[PDB]
RNA sequence: AGCCAGGAUGUUGGCUUAGAAGCAGCCAUCAUUUAAAGAAAGCGUAAUAGCUCACUGGUCGAGUCGGCCUGCGCGGAAGA
């Protein structure tokens, strides 16, 4: 990794995806393993394909210091092993569900889903919308 | 739903897994169950395409039910089927030999998506050109 | 053991070494073993120094070896009382001036150069240093 | 023996400027007196005779290979060279003709020792147990 | 343990240590690479 | 881009040369053209520091002294035989 | 710098070797999912497995690291 340069393209790369995104999904990685990886970030390739890159970097002065321009209601997320996740690819999606299943199944937990706002949706399953 | 045991990912033959090496010992330092394995694996396989070293591994249950999980015959093999090599080289990219199809193994690439990483049968296929180079082969179009 | 192919004459006097290094530069390779010393290098050391360096930097890369004895040296032969004319010429020196490029070396990597350098410098006698080509 | 083109029996004379083996097969050169000159297929001194003289041959194979020369190559001496010894005896075909070759230049070991093949197959091995030995940093046929 | 005039770390784990001014190279892998002076 | 400040010698001579070489300073000169060859004294460090690149003895170097920003091109340069520092350079005036 | 997790997959890469699967030898030194994982840096098995590392993320949160140039010391350093 070299500095700033690339820093602040992945948060170009942010606000990419917050830009059409609906409901970003937090994303925390407690005790997982890569085997588990090789159809786990695959399956979100399955969900929208090149949709998820969890670029890990939720340092309070660096990445966090890329996400004010959009979904500012991201910062909540800053200490500790945590992430990121958007919606670009998927205006009024089903993707933050698909976390809470997987939150209590094979994953351990990813940040037990609680995202952030477009469809008015916290720590809530976007239930009611046709599929 | 065991996880941890004797689960280790071995190369066997697609329907022949009588060898020392390949079972044998091999299993028998992790103690695997030739007896059932062969029942189930033949009476199963006998309809898979024999002959090919197919990547298998072995997942054992508390009372051992074994789970044996094949994915696909190697891309090594794929390439001696479908170039029709019968070896790569002793010189892997110093100097390749055996000519290969680039749909072809494409569409090798499509199986191995059945079984991969990521989504697009693409990149997978650029995998497979990546195992071309693991063994020293000219490419042809 | 390089030693002079039949020179002028069989025995030279002492003489001294207040000097300076004339091949301070180095001439061919990138690398140069440059003596800091001021003393009087045996064939034997400076053949022994070329073979742990050779060793060390396998057959690959070219190696020079900027000195050359041409120094006979006579000594007498043990128990003999002083006088009876000069001694027999039990080997061969040169000498080296502060700042002398010794070794050269080129065609391989300055990591490499440096640890082949380290140890000739360890069967060497005077304190020498690492050095690499000026650009004029 | 040799299928020069379509029939054996053949009269020839296998060149000393490369050692041809039941491989690449062998172009063969008409010389005036001893019929034959098989001198392998493909190599410069046979591009030579090529160039002054097309006509006069024609290619050869193997029909139904013996006795070849190769270059190991050692590291200067001070014994370990006694350990190739210990692997004369393991060498299957009996050395045919030993000749070091340390001149050169430099420090440099080399061996021009000649001997023989029963069998490509066979020559594999040979090449192998010749790479082992660490003061072996070179073992090839020599041409 | 060794005692050169020369010492020097040997391993990934040998530590160069000043003990009563006396240098000395304790190691936590092996033992014998636990060597004093110089 | 190698811009260098230097100073006018005024005690040309061995005496003074290592006297001032001593100093972390070292003697040098500039000359070429019509123009009066002149005496150099300029800082080691920096030059020491600049020498590093290659470009030091290609690139047109910007001497300023006096406020005189005379553009000089690298000549030759005298090395220590061994320490790892300057004795003497030789700029061509250009 | 510590402490949390992970450090893979394709495929055990090819030649090869009974086996070389990251780790006998030689070549390859790619792709992929990647935050990161080299067909592998040390260890380990008959090969495996497995231990670790690089690398990447978390936290803490201020400098820290590697060389050079020199002053002064230390060790090297035992005799009747």
């Amino acid at each position: 990794m070299a500095l700033n340069l690339q820093d602040k393209q992945a948060i170009v790369a942010e606000v990419s995806e917050v830009a059409k995104g609906a409901l970003s999904a937090v994303v925390a990685d407690s005790r997982g393993v890569t085997v588990d990886k090789m159809t786990e970030l695959r399956k979100a390739g399955r969900e929208a394909g090149v949709y998820m890159r969890v670029v890990r970097n939720t340092l309070l002065r660096r990445a966090v210091e890329g996400t004010p321009f959009e979904c500012l209601k991201d910062a909540f997320v800053g200490p500790t092993l945590i992430a990121y996740s958007m919606e670009h690819p998927g205006a009024a999606a089903r993707l933050f569900k698909e976390f809470a299943k997987a939150n209590a199944k094979f994953e351990v937990k990813a940040a037990a889903f609680e995202g952030e706002l477009i469809p008015a949706s916290q720590i809530d399953r976007l239930a009611t919308l046709p599929t | 739903a065991k996880k941890v045991q004797a689960y280790v990912k071995l190369q066997v033959a697609a329907g022949m897994a009588n060898p020392s090496p390949p079972v044998g010992p091999a299993l028998g330092q992790q103690g695997v169950n030739i007896m059932e394995f062969c029942k189930a694996f033949n009476a199963k396989t006998d309809s898979i395409e024999k002959g090919l070293p197919i990547p298998v591994v072995i997942t054992v249950y508390a009372d051992r039910s074994f789970t044996f999980v094949t994915k696909t015959p190697p891309a090594a093999v794929l390439l001696k089927k479908a170039a029709g090599i019968k070896s790569g080289s002793g010189k892997p990219n110093k100097d390749k030999v055996g000519k290969i199809s680039r749909a072809q193994l494409q569409e090798i690439a499509q199986t191995k998506a059945a079984d991969m990483t990521g989504a697009d049968i693409e990149a997978m296929t650029r995998s497979i050109e990546g195992t071309a180079r693991s063994m020293g082969l000219v490419v042809e179009d | 053991m390089l030693q002079p192919k039949r020179t002028k004459f069989r025995k030279m006097h002492k003489g001294r070494n207040r000097g300076l290094a004339q091949g301070t530069d180095v001439s061919f390779g990138s690398f140069g073993l440059k003596a800091v010393g001021r003393g009087r290098l045996t064939a034997r050391q400076i053949e022994a120094a070329r073979r742990a360096m050779t060793r060390a930097v396998k057959r690959q890369g070219k190696i020079w070896i900027r000195v050359f004895p041409d120094k006979p040296i006579t000594e007498k032969p043990l128990a003999v009382r002083m006088g009876k004319g000069k001694g027999n010429v039990e080997y061969w020196v040169a000498l080296i001036q502060p700042g002398k490029v010794l070794y050269e070396m080129d065609g391989v990597p300055e990591e490499l150069a440096r640890e082949a350098f380290k140890l000739a410098a360890a069967k060497l006698p005077i304190k020498t240093t690492f050095v690499t080509k000026t650009v004029m | 023996r040799v299928v020069v083109e379509g029939v054996g029996n053949l009269m020839h004379h296998i060149a000393r400027c490369c050692q041809p083996i039941p491989g690449d097969e062998i172009v063969g050169f008409i010389t005036q007196g001893r019929g034959i000159s098989v001198h392998r297929a493909d190599c410069e001194q046979l591009a030579e005779l090529r160039s002054h003289a097309p006509e006069r041959i024609v290619d050869a194979v193997w029909g139904e290979g013996y006795s070849l020369v190769v270059r190991v190559v050692a590291n200067d001496r001070s014994g370990l060279l006694r350990d190739i010894t210990t692997i004369l005896a393991n060498e299957k075909v009996n050395v045919l003709g030993v000749a070091s070759r340390s001149d050169t230049k430099q420090q440099l070991a080399t061996i021009d020792m000649t001997i023989e093949i029963y069998n490509l197959q066979v020559l594999g091995r040979v090449l192998g147990k010749l790479n082992q030995v660490p003061d072996v940093i070179d073992a090839r046929r020599l041409h | 343990m060794k005692v050169r005039a020369s010492v020097k770390k040997l391993c990934r784990n040998c530590k160069i240590v000043k003990r009563d001014g006396v240098i000395r190279v304790i190691c936590s892998a092996e033992p014998k690479h636990k060597q004093r002076q110089g | 881009m190698f811009t260098i400040n230097a100073e006018v010698r005024k005690e040309q001579g061995k005496g003074a040369s290592r006297r001032l070489r001593a100093a972390n300073k070292f003697p040098a000169i500039i000359y070429g053209g019509k123009e009066a060859p002149l005496a150099i004294e300029l800082d080691h460090d920096k030059v020491m520091n600049m020498q590093a690149k290659a470009e030091f003895y290609s690139e047109v170097l910007t001497i300023v002294v006096d406020g005189k920003e005379i553009k000089v091109k690298a000549q030759d340069v005298q090395r220590h035989p061994y320490k790892p520092k300057l004795q003497h350079i030789d700029f061509v005036r250009a």
